[PDB]
């Protein structure tokens, strides 16, 4: 199989980079020939935040944190099952017994995590509700 | 395909992380995870498609695809496929990384001009590209709606001549872009039917719901194949 | 600024106009006056229309370039600032551009020359045929404005035009042509402090030996304010400058430390020295090449000349007004291109000057 | 040409002056790449990809994912040019040189007419050969997923 | 204090530290160098760490915001994503309308309430007219009645229409905004034909309408009416059963019937949490009690509730609408009393008397009889009222404008404690905060 | 200072008058009603009236640093 | 326990997406109806006779201008958008010489 | 509903004493966060010069006797620290406030038209 044609495709789509850069670099009007007031770095204002117009100045929920910490386990099993799709037919009902196995081992993980609730964001700080007792004397 | 999928996906979060805009540095974190959690429902919906051919060759899966297209006995996992594609390109309703009334322009209320275009187009270079997969893997590519209809018009051009190579481009191209546009079409279509789906619910879909569905075809197709000696094989 | 910019409500010109003043001065006053500055859309112009604009003076704002004029309209009342389409080689625009006003500012220059103008046509071309105009639309008061080394004899081309034309001035206006030449001017977004904050300057050493006295913009703006608003300022020379001497090379490094920019500034390209005779052939080349005006030949030369003072000129306290030193406002004109901020009041500014100049 | 040679001198000048985090984690990206492109041309094509869908689509994403949890905060150019130019004059990884001078070739033959892929064999012997390590593998993740929450979850 | 900050088991004493060759004392001049030596625990609770008091993360949800439909400036103190504190800056409207109002006579004081509320711009100036109406001992003839509650639900629709579908907008359902938007195009229109202004229609006065209908308008009104049903339809199928917009609301926003009355809140944000108050019930005001209409009630007092009961005042609007059309009296639109009312052309032109009231009612202006009053109406955001104060001359003395937004954004706080940023997003749409009336 | 009170109770309204100087303070009644909160902050920013007892009193609708209250 | 709907039809709705598809269709009915857009500038929205737009000074048939200076709509005007100075004219009408309007502080109200 | 940062309750004081020491107290919280003003507004001076201005403003007031003057010119002193802290004033008007720059004779005055 060749693959010369693959790589003019790939050096043409690195030549494809410099040019969009560049042709704005290009055809933008000099900052005199618009307005003169300054080049982005003099003017601040200009090359600044966005903050909808007031000027201002990430303790994340640790649920975000294990949904990507626990992606890689998952995409090892998934990235894993690649060596049995190409080999189906020939590792016949052995291959596809231990394949099962493999993934039984993995699914007892995904019920520890799914009764834990790990993934939950919960509220624990607020949402709260009493009754209102009478202390009667 | 997953693997340069995946370079992209490395693109979109650094366009944040070299920032110090709140609101372009608000869509790295939940961008981060809403690409990383609907990755591996693609990843895995590929696969299956990959494991009823067992090749990993984008042209043999089509070819596979003559007698039956495999939307029929794989129906679920193309409405898996299309809405894990619409996360993976940030489109409505997975809209939460640049959603206007949410984080303005997220990402890209820091970029302008170039930068701008750049980005803009690449994604909707993603969904060309992601409506063209779903005319792969469950509509047969490039094969035609009719065997016969094909027959009749390839009949009017003479084999030695090469109008009837660009006769058959033109046909085999001219299937794939009707099936791409529908889907291209349902891009646009669900944007316009589908209001905005939260983010914090949005994780918790692909992990509770989509991904045991996925896991549980990949156990179930292989025990369908072999209960009636059908294990496939590259021919 | 203040509240008031004039001494007197009623001020008669050379030409029997009696103008009379109405308002306390703020944007709802007038002047009477009606003033014409050329090159308004200028580095200088635009500080100069705004002060005029501000207490109700109108202002007649020859221009070329359309957009840049439009900002200068915030600075005037409905009706203030006025905007008259212009080229230098049109005479009838500037006919119109002096037609009604009673005070005429040239700082139309340049240092630089184009393939449609030369230094020769700008610098002594363009003031000599406003002067002609100006003189024969009956204005009483016209201000010049000239480069800090006004000297006919000099080899440089922008000294040797800028000299002959403080002539040609008052060899078309008269005897009554103020004439005001302005140190190297400090300012936000100013084509001198701009060079000294460039990373990739190339010919650092070449360029940067040049010494000269800075000013402030505003001063000079406010300084044309009084010599146009004053009738016995008329037929004098003004050299404005500032006390204390710096010199480039003190600067780019002073303005170093404010940048704080070990490996990367000699890798990121801030010093590019270079060979002379190379610098007088790159910079021949891009006259054109390059669609910009950029560091050109002519530049080169002034690089050899310090800052002479012409002590037969007036200064600042002949105006009432001390002059402001770079110490105390080169800080707040870096912060654009500038755990706690770093503030260098005029103490930590002068202390640092040492830090440069100590090996 | 081997450009291969100044995309490391490139890197390796990178390596040498990277201060904060943004950087560090660039070094991983640019070596990576050249290490999936010298996969893809010349040995294995197969492991290029499963490097970039391994590496960079699992575990390079998540070093920057937790980079803007963890925080962001905070030479000379004779010394470094002098240590690359050091490091650049001796890369004889072995001392064999008739092993790295004279070249080889194989002979190929027609006696295998059942041609599959390399990650054909490798599910071949991975799946029946030695399933014991593909069954421990998913073993060490099982204890993996376990382990992250034990370490992480707050409750 | 401002810039830093600083037991479960038994206190242990522990003395006499010595090691094998020697005590403590005898090289603790050298344990500053051995971190075994360290005899201070960096796991005791007592541990002295000087840890600054870094603010918490605060967004400004500044007024250059889709979301923000005026100009906000939220601030939002959160714990990581769950909202602490949130400061809504208001003001960045405020125009000082009460303070130019105090030296208006009453005809010109009117158009200043068109601008207070941009989309309820009818039922704005109706509640001036009622309370300039209860000052001067004057009661509407039964004409112009009708025309104000037909053109108070009409503007109830239009308000609504703005309201509940760029609610939607925010909540990213863009096309449902668009078929409600041509409605208002078409619902404008009975306003630019009675008043002659798509938007700031001064119609409604003190003593009645401006002018009286066009012929021909009740058949465009009825016409429009026929279709407008389905209309309504077309959006309850995108939002009232999908999944994703059931997601985005139920449980977020919910309040109380006991936190509604403390807070004040009114309108459909007090029926959500299940009390069944109505002003057009409570007092009946311009023909509002001649008509038969019901009212929707909630139960859970969340976001999803105040979007049903808005879709059910849709169609209640669209039937008190038919009946105006049917029970349409015939006679005067105003006064007929030329004291407080301008004289038709007509009879100005030819009549002595008619030209002389012509002539002070637009200069000099008619008196108040002196007195104060508080005039609430069923306004489409919820209660909004007026305090004028007269002192007998032909200027009010006070009018404080009572906005349903301003009671409702100061319970904001109290309603987005414990909720994520895109859930601030749907409480204040649900709110329906023009920011006219809440920085009048 | 004037109060209006709303019984969905009993279908009733209201009103409390009381009188108030430029220097004598007047209770809040933010204790009672939290939906007075920001009609004392109000009151104060156009009155300049000392509100007793508010957990948080400034201006509401002035800009800040606004010198005079104005609607006296 | 109380649910009419059994376990499959409520997992059949929910795994098939019963209502976004028929949310779907609902949108595709509006692709194949008339839409609503005019192309301005060739053509206008409607207009009646009492709108209210730029402000005209009109006179008789027989050409004399029709007001006599009367500043009643100077002292309506709500905004004071309006300055009139009179006096009379050479030949004794009551006619005005300074009429203006301030059209960018005109609220466009029709008093 | 909690009140924001840096807030604090208003309550009328009715001993002279104790409004001093309130006094004194809130004259060091402007002083302490005089660099973090600097800082956060970006001023163009020093921070000594923001300790300089703000010992001023109190003196001008130190020679009130009545009470209830004491009280309200004490609450609106806090308003004003409350608002500087939370970085609710914008950069414009904290320059203008520090930012603030002999009279003429009477020929001066009458000649210029004077006031
Ligand atoms: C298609 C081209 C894509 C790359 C475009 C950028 C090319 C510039 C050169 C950087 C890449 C060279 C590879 C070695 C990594 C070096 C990273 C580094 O040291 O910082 C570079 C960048 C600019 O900062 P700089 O001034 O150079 O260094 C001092 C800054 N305090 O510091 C920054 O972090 C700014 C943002 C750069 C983010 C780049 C992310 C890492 C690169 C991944 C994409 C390319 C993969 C590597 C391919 C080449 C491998 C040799
Ligand atoms: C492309 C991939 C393939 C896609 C197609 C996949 C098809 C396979 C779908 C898997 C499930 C198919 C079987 C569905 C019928 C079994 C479930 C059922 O019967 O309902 C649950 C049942 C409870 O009965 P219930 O419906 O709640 O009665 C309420 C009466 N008012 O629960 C029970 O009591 C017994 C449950 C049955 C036990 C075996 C399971
Ligand atoms: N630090 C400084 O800036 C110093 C400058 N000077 C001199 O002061 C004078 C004013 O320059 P400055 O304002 O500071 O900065 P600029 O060089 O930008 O001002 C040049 C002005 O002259 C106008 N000009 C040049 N050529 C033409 C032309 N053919 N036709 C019409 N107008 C023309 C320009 O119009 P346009 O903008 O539309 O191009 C511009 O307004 C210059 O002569 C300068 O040499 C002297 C000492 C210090
Ligand atoms: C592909 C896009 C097609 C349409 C856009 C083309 C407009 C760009 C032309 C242009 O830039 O022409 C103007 C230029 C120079 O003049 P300038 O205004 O300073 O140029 C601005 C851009 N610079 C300063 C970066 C060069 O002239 C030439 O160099 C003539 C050859
Ligand atoms: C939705 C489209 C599904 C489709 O077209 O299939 C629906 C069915 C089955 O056809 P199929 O097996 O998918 O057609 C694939 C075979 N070809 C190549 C002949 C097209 O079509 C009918 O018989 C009608
Ligand atoms: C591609 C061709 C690039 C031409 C640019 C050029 O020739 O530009 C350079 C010259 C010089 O003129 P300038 O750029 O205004 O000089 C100002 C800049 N200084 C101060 C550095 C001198 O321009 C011309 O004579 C343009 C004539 C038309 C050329 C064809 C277009
Ligand atoms: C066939 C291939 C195309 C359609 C694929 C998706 C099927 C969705 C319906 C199954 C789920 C379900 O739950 O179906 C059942 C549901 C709900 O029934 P119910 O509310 O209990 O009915 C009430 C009681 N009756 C039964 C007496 C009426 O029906 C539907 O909502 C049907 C939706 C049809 C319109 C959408 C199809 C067109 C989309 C675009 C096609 C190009
Ligand atoms: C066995 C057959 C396998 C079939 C596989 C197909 C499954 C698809 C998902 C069904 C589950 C579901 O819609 O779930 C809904 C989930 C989470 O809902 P939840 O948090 O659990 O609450 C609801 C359930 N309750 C109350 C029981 C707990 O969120 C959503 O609204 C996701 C909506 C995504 C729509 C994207 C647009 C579609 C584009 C494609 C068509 C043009
Ligand atoms: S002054 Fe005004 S109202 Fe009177 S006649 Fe003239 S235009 Fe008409
Ligand atoms: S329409 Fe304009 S000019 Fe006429 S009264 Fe109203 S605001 Fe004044």
């Amino acid at each position: 199989m060749l693959q010369d044609l693959f790589n003019n495709y790939v050096i043409l789509v690195g030549i494809l980079g410099l040019i969009f850069l560049g042709v704005n670099y290009f055809i933008v009007e000099s900052p005199r020939m618009d307005e003169n007031n300054g080049n982005i770095s003099d003017y601040i204002e200009k090359s600044g935040p966005f903050e909808c117009g007031f000027s201002s100045f990430n303790p994340i929920p640790i649920a975000f944190i294990l949904v990507a910490l626990l992606f890689l386990p998952f995409d090892l099993e998934v990235s894993s099952m690649l060596p049995y799709i190409v080999s189906i037919y020939s590792v016949g009902i052995y291959g596809l017994i231990i394949f099962i196995l493999f993934l039984l081992i993995l699914i007892v993980g995904f019920i520890y995590e799914f009764n834990t609730k790990s993934l939950s964001i919960t509220t624990i700080l607020h949402k709260k509700n009493k009754a209102l007792v009478k202390n009667l004397y | 395909l997953l693997a340069s999928g995946s370079i992209g996906v490395f693109g979109t979060v650094i366009v944040g992380w070299m920032s110090n805009s709140k609101y372009t540095v608000l869509a790295t974190v939940r961008t981060t995870a809403q690409l990383i959690s609907y990755e591996l429902v693609l990843t895995t919906v590929v696969f299956i498609i990959a494991l009823i051919v067992s090749s990993l060759n984008i042209n043999v899966i089509i070819e596979s695809q003559y007698n039956i297209w495999y939307i029929i006995p794989f129906f679920p996992l193309c409405l898996i496929f299309f809405i894990s594609a619409l996360a993976e390109t940030a489109r409505p309703p997975f809209d939460n990384v640049e959603a206007e009334s949410e984080l303005v322009s997220g990402h890209m209320t820091e970029l302008s001009a170039s930068p701008f275009v750049i980005f803009f187009l690449s994604e909707y270079c993603s969904m060309v590209l992601m409506s063209t997969l779903t005319a792969i893997f469950f509509f047969g590519g490039y094969l035609p709606f009719s065997n016969t209809i094909h027959h009749l018009i390839l009949n009017l051009f003479d084999q030695h001549s090469i109008y009837y190579f660009i006769i058959e481009g033109i046909l085999l191209s001219g299937y794939l872009a009707i099936k791409a546009n529908f889907f291209m079409f349902s891009f646009v279509w669900i944007r316009a039917a589908a209001p905005r789906l939260r983010y914090d619910l949005l994780i918790l879909f692909c992990w509770y719901v989509l991904l045991p569905i996925v896991f549980a075809i990949v156990v179930f197709a292989p025990g369908i194949l072999y209960c009636f000696d059908a294990l496939p094989v590259i021919i | 600024v203040s509240t008031f910019p004039l001494k007197s409500d009623i001020n008669i010109t050379k030409s029997g106009k009696t103008l009379l003043s109405v308002g306390q001065g703020g944007r709802s006053s007038r002047t009477g006056f009606t003033a014409t500055v050329f090159g308004g859309t200028g580095f200088l112009g635009r500080v100069v229309v705004s002060k005029l604009a501000k207490h109700g003076t109108n202002v007649v704002v020859p221009f070329r370039n359309d957009r840049a004029r439009r900002q200068l309209k915030v600075n005037g009342d409905l009706g203030v600032v006025n905007f008259v389409e212009f080229d230098i080689r049109n005479l009838k625009s500037i006919e119109d551009s002096v037609k009604y006003s009673d005070i005429v500012i040239n700082l139309i220059g340049t240092e630089h020359f184009s393939k449609n103008f030369s230094i020769e046509d700008v610098n002594i071309g363009a003031a000599e045929r406003i002067a002609k105009a100006a003189k024969e639309a009956g204005v009483s008061r016209l201000i010049h404005v000239s480069s800090y080394n006004a000297n006919p004899s000099s080899s440089s081309d922008f000294y040797a035009t800028k000299g002959i034309g403080e002539q040609v001035v008052r060899d078309n206006f008269g005897p009554d042509a103020t004439i005001v030449r302005p140190a190297p001017m400090y300012f936000r977004n100013s084509p001198f402090l701009n060079e000294l904050l460039q990373i990739k300057a190339l010919g650092g050493n070449v360029i940067f030996k040049k010494e000269v006295y800075p000013v402030h913009a505003l001063q000079v703006g406010e300084a044309i304010e009084r010599i146009a608003f004053d009738d016995a300022t008329a037929g004098q020379t003004y050299e404005l400058f500032g006390k204390e001497r710096y010199s480039k090379k003190e600067l780019r490094e002073m303005i170093k430390h404010i940048i704080h920019i070990g490996y990367y500034p000699y890798s990121a390209g801030f010093y590019l020295p270079a060979p002379e005779p190379f610098l007088y052939a790159f910079a021949l080349i891009r006259q054109y090449i390059s669609s910009q005006p950029r560091f050109n030949v002519d530049q080169l030369k002034r690089s050899h000349i310090n800052q002479e003072i012409d002590q037969s000129a007036k200064t600042f306290t002949d105006l009432g007004m001390v002059p402001d030193e770079l110490s105390e406002y080169l800080y707040r004109y870096v912060k654009p291109h500038i755990q706690n901020r770093t503030v260098y009041s005029k103490e930590d500014i002068e202390k640092l000057r040492d830090y440069v100049n100590t090996p | 040409m081997n450009l291969e040679i100044l995309d490391l001198s490139i890197l390796g000048f990178y390596s040498l002056i990277s201060s904060n985090s943004f950087e560090s984690i660039a070094i991983l990206v640019a070596t990576i790449m050249p290490v999936i492109t010298e996969l893809w041309y010349n040995y294995s094509q197969l492991f290029a990809l499963l490097y970039t869908l391994i590496y960079v689509g699992a575990v390079v994403i998540l070093f920057v994912f937790i980079l803007s949890v963890i925080n962001e905060k905070e030479s000379g150019l004779f010394i470094l040019i002098l240590v690359l130019l050091l490091d650049d004059l001796d890369d004889n990884e072995s001392n064999d040189n008739d092993y790295n001078n004279v070249y080889i070739t194989d002979y190929a033959d027609w006696f295998n007419n059942y041609n599959e892929s390399d990650l054909s064999v490798i599910g071949n012997l991975l799946f029946t050969e030695y399933a014991l390590l593909l069954l421990i593998i998913s073993f060490i993740l099982l204890m993996s997923i376990i382990g992250l929450i034990l370490i992480v979850k707050k409750d | 204090n401002d810039f830093y900050d600083v037991n479960d088991f038994f206190p242990v004493q522990v003395d006499g530290i010595e090691s094998s060759l020697g005590k403590y004392e005898e090289f603790a001049k050298d344990a500053h160098e051995w971190e075994s030596w360290n005899l201070q625990n960096e796991d005791h609770p007592e541990y002295p760490v000087k840890r600054t008091k870094i603010r918490h993360f605060t967004l400004n949800f500044g007024p250059q915001h889709p979301a923000a439909h005026g100009v906000l400036r939220l601030i939002l103190e959160l714990h990581g994503e769950e909202i602490l504190r949130s400061d809504p800056h208001v003001g960045l409207l405020h125009r000082g309308t009460e303070k130019l109002i105090e030296s208006k006579t009453y005809m010109q004081a009117l158009p200043y309430f068109d601008r207070l509320d941009y989309v309820s711009m009818m039922t704005n100036e109706q509640v001036f007219s009622l309370a300039v109406e209860k000052l001067l001992n004057l009661e509407v003839p039964e004409r112009g009645q009708y025309i104000r509650t037909l053109f108070g639900e009409i503007t109830r629709v239009l308000n609504h229409l703005m309201s509940v579908l760029s609610h939607a907008m925010d909540v990213g359902a863009l096309t449902p905004f668009l078929w409600g938007f041509e409605e208002r195009e078409k619902l404008m229109e009975f306003y630019e034909r009675v008043s002659g202004a798509r938007l700031h229609s001064a119609y409604v006065r003190p003593g009645g309408v401006s002018q009286d209908l066009p012929a021909g308008l009740l058949d465009d009104i009825y016409m429009w009416a026929t279709q407008f049903g389905d209309r309504l339809d077309e959006t309850e199928e995108l939002l009232t059963d999908s999944r994703i917009w059931k997601q985005r609301t139920i449980g977020i926003g919910e309040v109380t019937a006991e936190d509604a009355l403390n807070y004040g809140l009114s309108g459909v944000m007090l029926r959500g949490s299940g009390v069944p108050f109505d002003i057009r019930k409570s007092q009946p005001y311009d023909a509002y009690d001649k008509v038969d209409f019901d009212i929707a009630v909630g139960t859970k007092g969340d976001c999803y509730d105040r979007y049903l009961i808005r879709m059910t005042e849709f169609r209640q609007s669209l039937r008190i609408i038919e009946q105006c059309c049917n029970q349409m009296p015939p006679g005067p639109v105003k006064v007929e009393d030329f004291k407080v009312a301008p004289p038709p052309r007509a009879l100005m032109k030819e009549d002595m008397e008619a030209l002389i009231h012509h002539f002070l009612l637009y200069t000099k202006g008619y008196a108040v009889p002196a007195g104060e009053t508080y005039t609430a109406i069923e306004a489409p955001k919820g209660e909004m009222a007026v305090y004028v104060v007269s002192d007998g001359s032909e200027r009010p003395y006070r009018c404080k404008i009572r906005a349903p937004g301003f009671a409702h954004l100061g319970a904001f706080d109290h309603i987005a404690r414990g909720h994520f940023l895109p859930d601030a997003v749907a409480i204040i749409g649900t709110m329906d905060l023009v920011f006219g009336e809440v920085d009048r | 200072v004037v109060y209006n009170l709303l019984s969905v109770r009993h279908n009733s309204r209201i009103r409390i008058k009381t009188y108030a100087s430029e220097v004598s303070p007047v209770p809040s009644v933010v204790p009672l009603f939290q939906g007075a909160n920001w009609f004392e902050r109000e009151t104060y920013d156009l009155f300049g009236i000392f509100f007793e007892g508010h957990p948080d009193l400034r201006r509401i609708m002035t800009d800040y640093g606004f010198q005079g209250h104005p609607l006296r | 326990e109380e649910s009419s709907e059994s376990a499959l039809s409520k997992a059949t709705k929910w795994y098939l997406l019963s209502e976004i598809f028929r949310g779907l269709y609902i949108t595709l009915e509006m692709y194949f109806r008339a839409p609503y857009t005019i192309y301005y500038p060739f053509e206008k929205g409607p207009v009646s006779p009492r709108f209210r737009g730029e402000h005209a000074l009109r006179r008789y048939p027989s050409g004399e201008e029709r007001c006599i200076a009367c500043k009643l709509c100077e002292a309506v005007c709500p905004a004071q958008a309006i300055t009139i100075e009179a006096e009379e004219r050479i030949d004794g009408s009551r006619r005005t010489y300074k009429y203006d309007i301030d059209m960018t502080k005109c609220i466009y109200c029709g008093y | 509903t909690n009140p924001t940062a840096f807030a604090q309750t208003t309550r009328y004081v009715k001993d002279s004493t104790e409004m001093r020491t309130l006094v004194l107290n809130l004259y060091r919280r402007y002083l302490r966060h005089s660099r973090g003003f600097v800082n956060n507004y970006n001023l163009d001076i020093p921070a000594s010069q923001v300790r300089t201005k703000i010992r001023q403003e109190f003196e001008r007031q130190r020679f009130v006797k009545d009470l209830p003057l004491k009280n309200v010119l004490y609450m609106k002193a806090q308003m004003e620290f409350q608002e500087l802290v939370n970085f609710w004033k914008q950069q414009c008007h904290v320059m203008q406030y520090f930012e603030s720059i002999k009279g003429d004779s009477f020929v001066q005055k009458f000649l210029k038209g004077a006031q």
